[PDB]
């Protein structure tokens, strides 16, 4: 039977040398994680999620218990980190039973036993509660704590929460409908703000080019206007042959801006109508000053997030070659300004015919602290999503892993008996994510787990760790919470996985 | 984890003795067989092969205190191997690797509210030559020899103060014609865009002037190809010579029929420009850039208004002047023997002008030299008995950190570290702030900072201690990549 | 060489240092000792791992040296005075790292020993002379948490009576207890209990057939050192002892009946191989005096000493008792029992309380420990390092928190983190001036040690001081080792 | 810290070791090991008692956990395999939380403040049994189960028992005083008796010799009295041995008087053939070369005052027996002395067919009758087979974090600490490790019900209507001795070398 023994020892191995690494990732105290790649590129990560994926991988096993714990990731978005290593002990507690001399099929009975043990201790602690701007500001409050400093969490737990406020149809709910995420280096962080409208990449550049145009429609367009230099040889191989010929591009362009006048003539006969253009390629040196002498916002350099955001948001009607000026392909933005800060211009368009693209701008220092912040922000907007459509939310922070602990073991050889030993070989492998949090944050992992293996009431007392004392904390006033999602497929995931890797003898 | 920050403390140990004014120099010879006998931290750091990962954080920590005050880069990496070095003994301890980071945070925090509190700013503006010249001696004393300076903060001030205009600046309009030859004391002062020329036809005082722009540089049947060939450069001098040049440009070299035509038409004919002035004379001018001969127009030429020849320097250069500024472009000429030690001038040029930039919107002007750090290890040393609680160790393992600064400045200049940190600690308790390190006296004696005029800009002492904390705290919250 | 192999002492030094580090304190851990034979003991006691221990190092054989010279003149704190030198050492390479001399290090660390003798002196709590309730304190202090703790209940009177007949009233008032002269006897048989106390010296040996006018009630001493004959053909001697007539003269050796009738001509009285531990204390219970030349025999020769001589049989052994006596500074204490391993612990226990009474005969006083003492001394030695100047500051200050391990070892074997206790202790005492507080040996809690009782008593812990700082200082002088290897 | 971590793993690996040496061998379903000397001889053996002292040991710290493992053997008799496995497993249960990273003086504390409630269960969970025949021959079978078969056991349990009931006096119940193990190489292994008196060497080597002395009056000598210028030098020798049977005849004519005044005599030596017929020739039992574990018998049970010389052939010299005959039996014969005057020594008289299993045997009847002897001086009986080990278990988890707390996990280690005796006993009879232990702790009364392991199906069996039971000096000196020895191993430093 060493034949068996072989599998058991090395994916016991592969799953602590993950548990060990997924442990110190785990908690609001955790520390990043810097994955190189060949190249020397440097990327700062605390997320289990891009950790699983870029990871150089030593271990065959190891390769396949990653790809299982990204497949639980496509739900939940985090907790990952505390799939993988509730895995990994919980196998740990089958190797103390299997080195007994027991039959791994009794312990995947026990956890089949004991997973709808928990799962009807889930259904119960849980409370439904009613979807109040508050009982998702604590939830964003929580899932932006263990990413970032919890103070500059508490500053963006309001712009979070309110773009999420801006999803509002009982239809389908996606961030990547309308949540858009852009970086200014201004040298400044605390200043994430949600903008209700498409912010563009950059602004007016002409000083006489209009600060302020209310009611604006736009010129979208995709190819050249700008006075072309090509990029192949300009000067072509006497000189009046290219004295007419760059200026014949020059007039192509001379009677497009008087196409521009026309249509400008179109429908801008009053002045309250104001107009601006968007090319995304460059924008001519004299029409630069000839729409400023009219009083048109133009602007080079735009991306396709942009474009789609236009057309689906602003109703702007795209537009390609010149031919078709005409004013059923414009759309509508009744906020347009630019907004120059720190070092460089942003047009803001707002108030456009259908408000639902919003923006979640992201003032940064340096590019660490934008893409840590932005990982924050958008696994914050995943989990208040996950809670908005869970009717229900879970109190957090190690709660119902010492309550469901607590069920567990007061669920009595009821059981088979013989597979006693999966329940509580399940029940001890709960309590590592309390034992983890408290100890990432410097406490005792041991004195604080029986702090609060000692339930403060009559029932298991929904009490988990405090992340800056290692206390016994109620979670319930506190507020820090999730979703239920996470921890139900997390604990269905989880199961599934360690049974199994359980049954494994022999490999070739 | 220990290994970060011993690669981290090799890396402030490579630069901590190029400190200071008494700075030895490196040598550099590079991938691609350079050789520098240079001083600058910058110059090391954009040379050295930065393999491990953890070090590459406090270089580019370093690379961004460059990108905003253009100095300050050595006290940076001092700064943050001090940092990580009293880390390991707080970690050795038995404290958390959570908790240094919020003493560090909190005391950085007390650094920057203390630090504008011990300010001798300038006086009145960034005119009145005589007086800023004093300003930026610091920058090049710290950078070249101190016995050179009291001509080049001159040199390179007197140049740099002809446009503190309008609350705006720029610095790359003071460039360097780095020209060979005669001493240091031989280096002048010049007024617009200069390189040498090699001949002789130029028309001076032009109007808004016409110049070329070049992007690329240069038995019958004989002569036959010889008359074409005649023809040929003709009909190409005036493709630049029609629409009215003054001057024709090349990059390279003189040819004798093409020259002869620069004299026919009277154009002055421009040669030798370097591999870098393609885009700074087209910035300067108006000009757009053109590959050949033939393809000029009027609209595809630069505006100059006054080419002409100089002689300062004991050689004859090219002036490019009065542009849409009336004075833009203001360079400097730098006259040495050999190029070994024209490079240290020229990158203590710039990290003098760039000192003058950051006090067009900075007038503030700390104490430097000691007395600026030992001011913030004695406050912040006295802060951290206050708090207790586990910060109570940090915030003390802060403030020591600064006591290593001066000491790098001891030892850089034969002073026994201990008995003048004890004498400046012990004389900055009473004979306060603007006390500091003097460099001069091989015993270790004391000097007040204020009168000597040795003062440092105070963004680059709040950007530094910003930055270099950053680095220290995002290199302590890793653990490890697989390598 | 040079501060390389000043590095190396220190090490040396250190190494045998915190190897024995731990066994400090009420929980002290216990240690492997395995000669290369396959033996195996179990230690405690830091100076039974101090004797079998073997090292090849030349310096930290003098540092075991002059600790086991401080273990015969009071006592215990044996490990205390290795450990407390060996972070000073430790302390000391930091700035011998600094280029910086052993000699500024040193004047350093004795400057900080001449605070370190005075802020003991400061927080000294006079205890008062002879009172039976804090008499019986000071068996509670320095006997417990020891194996008197079911028989303390005889050490705390066989503390008080020793202390007050071991006595010297040489230059004042009595103020000389000595360890040598208590006259201990511990034999077996009979209860624990029968250990009494009694003024005079015991003898195991009699006159082999005790037919002699033997016990007189003023047994007037002279000393011999030869051996008595038959007579003349010495009885020549014994009549010329005559002169001044003592009652008895005390021999090491054998005595016949005859020659025992003999000596009753002269009516003296002497006693047969006998031990020196015996005959040193029959002259301290009498004062007595030698002479036999014959010049020098003069008035000057009687010894008049005892007031009981007494041939006794107690439990079937040749007793004789010389009791009564002169000098009450040479007096009896019986040990009895079944076996022979607890009442020497409290002859040990008690003889370093003899030194601590003794101590109470000089300056009364007892200062809390466990560490408070030692907290007391670095707060009030780091405040006094931040006025001075110079670059003895760094090293002076060092010893101000090299010396902190007393708390910081009782508080790593007991289960308790460091950082954090020795944190909160200083916490509440270096704005907490007045207070002496120090981390309880049991739970690991920073309670009052003057609520807690614990007090060690002054001067024992100035020698351990002393001794520490005097190691230290001797270790840095130290250049090389150099005679050969 | 490593330090620490090298000698306490270095440490549980030796104590890992002397585990699974003594963890097969107990239980009546144990095996036996071969203990081999230098020069070949084989010893068979089940106890760990004599397992532990001729072991030829492989590790330096393993010995320490045998010396102190022998010194619980001088107050508890048998059961010290139960004493090193329950050290060797509260070792790995302390191990268990130090690896996590606990200081080892919170698993020290937790110790004690388990081990002061298990001597309190302890105190209560016995019964106060008087000294019933019935409870002494069970704690005899029990105590004899676990080395001979059960069948063996039934034939020895009432051959203890009646020496041990013959041990009853005021206050001096003494095993080794007056009851000797007697061993008769004989064809049968069923047939151990209580003798009331002693077995001699020998027997009659002559028909003339009678069988049947009544008043025997028992003389002892130790010269021998065999035909030991050289045609009379011999002949000399020869007549010291004819006037020796003119003594010999002087006494039996001295002391004799009546013909119911019989006369034995052994000796030490040799016996003359014709001194053997002429001591047949008066019917007078004589004997050659019976023990020296014979002699103190005689006198402190027969009454036999010893003599060695033939001058002094006394009346006041001699014994008083009721009965002395010999007994021919396999190959040679053995004399009984019976009916002795103050009757106090016994004689076991095993037999059996072999020899090495006869010394099996008669360890087992020593360890049987010291167990026996121990339940009398003890004033109760305790359950037996890990009942009782299961109520501790059922306590120890029960009690309490009102315990230190952080070292409540040293009581819980204490407590799953104390459930390898179940688990091994229930290993060694071919049952599963846990499956019978969770049917064990499933409590049949609503109090931790004293369950012990049936060693014979992998029952949950109650073990005091059974009467499997114990004395209370063997798991209270467990207790006392297990948790002081395991934190002794704990709070260890470093090795010198
Ligand atoms: N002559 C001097 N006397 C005292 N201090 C000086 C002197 N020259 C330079 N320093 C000090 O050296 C410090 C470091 O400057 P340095 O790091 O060399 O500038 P950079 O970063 O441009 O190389 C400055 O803060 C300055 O106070």
């Amino acid at each position: 039977v060493a034949r068996a023994q072989a599998a058991l020892a090395v994916n016991i191995s592969a799953a602590r040398g993950l548990q060990d690494v997924l442990r110190t990732n785990l908690g609001p105290k955790g520390t990043m994680k810097m994955l190189v790649s060949g190249a020397g590129d440097i990327k700062l990560t605390k997320d289990g999620n891009v950790l699983l994926h870029e990871m150089q991988i030593q271990h065959p096993t190891a390769s396949l218990i990653a790809k299982v714990a990204t497949a639980q990731d496509d739900i939940t978005g985090d907790g990952t980190t505390s799939n993988v290593l509730i895995i990994g002990e919980l196998l740990k507690q089958a190797d103390l039973y299997i080195s007994e001399g027991l039959h791994p099929r009794i312990i995947t009975e026990g956890f089949e036993a004991a997973k709808e043990k928990a799962l009807q201790f889930l259904e119960e602690v849980k409370v439904s509660r009613e979807m109040d701007r508050e009982t998702l500001i604590d939830v964003a409050r929580t899932s932006l704590r263990t990413k970032v400093h919890a103070e500059l969490a508490d500053v963006l737990t309001e712009a979070v929460v309110d773009s999420i406020l801006a999803i509002k149809k009982q239809d389908e709910p996606i961030d990547l409908f309308m949540i858009e995420i852009m970086e200014m280096k201004h040298k400044s962080e605390t200043d994430t703000s949600l903008i209700r409208g498409l912010v563009l990449d950059h602004g007016a550049r002409h000083p006489d080019m209009k600060k302020r145009v209310e009611d604006a429609y736009i010129l979208t367009c995709n190819v050249s206007l700008e006075y072309e230099k090509t990029e192949v040889n300009s000067g072509f191989f006497s000189a009046e042959e290219r004295e007419k010929l760059v200026k014949a591009e020059r007039k192509f362009i001379e009677d497009r801006v008087k196409k521009i006048i026309e249509l400008k003539r179109k429908v801008c006969g009053d002045s309250d109508k104001g107009f601006v253009v968007i090319n995304q390629k460059g924008i001519d040196p004299f029409s630069l000053d000839a729409l400023s002498k009219e009083g048109i916002v133009a602007l080079r350099r735009a991306k396709r997030r942009n474009m789609e955001r236009l057309t689906l948001a602003c109703g702007g009607v795209a537009l390609n070659s010149f031919d078709d000026l005409s004013p059923d392909c414009l759309g509508h933005a009744g906020l347009v300004y630019e907004y120059t800060l720190g070092e460089e211009k942003f047009t803001f368009i707002e108030k456009c015919n259908n408000p639902r693209s919003v923006t979640l701008l992201i003032k940064g220092p340096n590019k660490h602290t934008l893409t840590q912040i932005k990982d924050a922000v958008r696994d914050g907007l995943r989990a208040v999503k996950n809670a908005i459509d869970d009717g229900c939310v879970v109190p957090g922070a190690g709660a119902v892993e010492v309550a469901m602990a607590e069920a567990l073991i007061k669920h009595k050889p009821s059981v088979k008996g013989r597979a006693q030993l999966g329940v509580q070989a399940f029940a001890d492998a709960l309590l590592i994510i309390p034992k983890v949090l408290a100890q990432n944050s410097g406490f005792d992992l041991q004195e604080t787990l029986v702090k609060i293996q000692a339930e403060h009431s009559e029932s298991g007392q929904l009490v988990g760790v405090d992340l800056n004392t290692g206390e016994p904390m109620v979670a319930a006033e506190v507020g820090v919470w999730d979703n239920y999602c996470v921890k139900k497929q997390l604990l269905h995931s989880c199961t599934v996985i360690a049974t199994n890797i359980l049954l494994v003898d022999e490999i070739m | 984890v220990y290994r970060n920050i011993q690669a981290c403390k090799e890396l402030a140990q490579t630069t901590r003795t190029a400190y200071g004014p008494n700075g030895m120099n490196k040598m550099v010879i590079n991938h691609l067989e350079k050789l520098f006998v240079t001083n600058d931290a910058a110059t090391i750091l954009r040379e050295l092969e930065v393999q491990h990962p953890a070090a590459k954080m406090i270089v580019m920590a370093s690379h961004m205190q460059e990108q905003e005050v253009g100095d300050g880069t050595n006290f940076v990496l001092v700064f943050a191997g001090a940092l990580l070095e009293l880390a390991e003994e707080l970690l050795r301890i038995g404290l958390s690797v959570s908790e240094v980071i919020e003493g560090y945070e909190i005391a950085c925090r007390k650094a920057h509210e203390i630090l504008p509190n011990l300010v001798c700013c300038s006086a009145k503006n960034l005119r009145d030559i005589d007086e800023v010249s004093s300003l930026l001696r610091t920058s090049i004393m710290s950078k070249q020899y101190g016995n050179e300076v009291f001509l080049a903060k001159l040199i390179a001030q007197a140049c740099v103060s002809i446009f503190p205009d309008s609350g705006h600046f720029n610095v790359d309009n003071i460039r360097v014609c780095k020209i060979l030859g005669s001493g240091i004391s031989s280096s002048s002062v010049l007024h617009g865009m200069v390189f040498k020329k090699e001949t002789e036809g130029d028309v001076t005082s032009v109007k808004d002037a016409k110049i070329a722009v070049y992007s690329c540089p240069f038995a019958e049947e004989l002569m036959n190809f010889s008359k074409g060939e005649e023809n040929l450069m003709d009909a190409q001098v005036k493709a630049i010579a029609d629409t009215g040049a003054n001057v024709v440009v090349t990059g390279g070299k003189v040819a004798d029929m093409a020259l002869h035509y620069a004299n026919k038409y009277n154009i002055m004919l421009v040669r030798l420009n370097s591999k870098w002035d393609l885009r700074r004379l087209c910035k300067t001018v108006g000009a757009t850039a053109l590959p050949r001969l033939t393809p000029p127009v009027l609209e595809e030429m630069g505006h100059c208004d006054s080419v002409y020849l100089s002689e300062v320097g004991d050689t004859q250069v090219v002036v490019f002047k009065h542009e849409k500024e009336d004075g833009a472009i203001s360079t400097i000429v730098l006259r040495g023997s050999t190029d070994n030690l024209m490079d240290d001038i020229e990158r203590a040029v710039d990290d003098g002008v760039n000192t003058f930039k950051v006090l067009t919107r900075d007038k503030r002007l700390v104490p430097g030299g000691g007395a600026t750090e030992i001011e913030l290890a004695k406050q912040i040393t006295s802060y951290g008995e206050t708090c207790p609680g586990l910060e109570q160790y940090a915030i003390k393992k802060f403030a020591e950190a600064f006591e290593a600064i001066p000491r790098a400045l001891a030892e850089n200049s034969g002073v026994k570290a201990n008995e003048v940190i004890s004498k400046l600690y012990a004389v900055h308790q009473e004979g306060n702030k603007n006390v500091g390190l003097d460099i001069e006296a091989e015993v270790p004696a004391v000097k007040d900072m204020l009168e000597a005029g040795i003062l440092d800009t105070y963004l680059g002492k709040y950007w530094a201690i910003k930055l270099a904390t950053n680095a220290a705290v995002t290199v302590l919250r890793v653990d490890q990549i697989i390598m | 060489s040079g501060r390389k192999v000043q590095s190396g002492n220190i090490n040396a030094a250190k190494t045998i240092a915190d190897i024995i580090r731990t066994c400090l304190g009420p929980k002290s851990m216990m240690k492997m000792l395995l000669d290369p034979m396959g033996g195996i003991v179990m230690t405690n006691d830091g100076n039974a791992i101090l004797r079998e221990i073997q090292v090849q190092h030349p310096a930290a054989k003098s540092m075991i040296e002059i600790s086991r010279t401080q273990d015969e003149e009071v006592g215990d704190g044996t490990t205390s005075v290795i450990i407390l030198a060996g972070e000073m050492l430790s302390v000391a390479e930091h700035f011998l790292e600094q280029q910086m001399h052993p000699t500024v290090v040193i004047s350093a660390y004795r400057k900080a020993l001449d605070d370190m003798i005075s802020t003991l002196k400061k927080i000294s709590i006079p205890v008062d002379i002879s009172d039976s309730d804090m008499m019986l304190n000071i068996i509670n202090s320095s006997i417990t948490t020891k194996a008197i703790s079911r028989w303390s209940s005889l050490a705390c009177n066989i503390a008080l009576d020793a202390v007050k007949m071991v006595q010297f009233e040489e230059n004042g008032r009595k103020e000389i207890d000595i360890k040598k002269y208590a006259r201990v006897e511990k034999i077996p048989g009979g209860i624990i209990e029968d250990s009494c106390v009694l003024r005079g010296v015991m003898i195991n040996k009699d006159v082999t057939h005790p037919r002699m006018r033997r016990y007189i009630k003023n047994p007037r001493i002279v000393l011999l050192d030869s051996s008595l004959e038959y007579k003349k053909g010495i009885q020549q001697l014994c009549e010329d002892i005559i002169q001044l007539k003592p009652d008895v003269v005390i021999t090491e050796k054998g005595i016949s009946d005859l020659a025992q009738h003999y000596l009753m001509r002269a009516n003296i009285t002497a006693i047969r191989r006998v031990r020196k531990t015996d005959n040193n204390r029959i002259a301290r219970a009498c004062g007595a005096r030698i002479v036999s030349r014959p010049e020098e025999l003069r008035e000057d020769d009687v010894g008049t000493g005892a007031g009981l001589l007494e041939i006794k049989k107690i439990g079937d052994e040749y007793f004789t008792f010389i009791t009564d006596c002169k000098d009450p500074k040479a007096c009896t204490i019986l040990l009895r029992g079944a076996s022979k391993e607890i009442l020497s612990e409290v002859e040990r226990n008690l003889q370093d309380a003899m030194q601590v009474c003794r101590n109470v005969l000089l300056d009364p006083q007892l200062v809390p420990g466990g560490g408070a003492s030692e907290m007391a001394v670095a707060h009030a030695l780091t405040e006094k390092s931040k006025a001075m100047t110079g670059v003895e500051q760094w090293p002076y200050r060092a010893v101000a928190q090299a010396l902190e391990v007393i708390p910081r070892t009782l508080i790593q074997n007991c289960g308790a983190s460091t950082i954090r206790l020795l944190t909160s202790l200083r916490a509440k005492h270096t704005q907490e001036n007045c207070e002496t507080w120090g981390v309880n040996g049991e739970t690991g809690t920073l309670v009052d040690m003057k609520e807690l009782g614990i007090w060690e008593p002054l001067a024992v812990k100035l020698q351990t001081y002393k001794t520490a700082v005097e190691t230290a200082v001797l270790l840095l002088r130290i250049d090389d080792i150099v005679s050969g290897h």
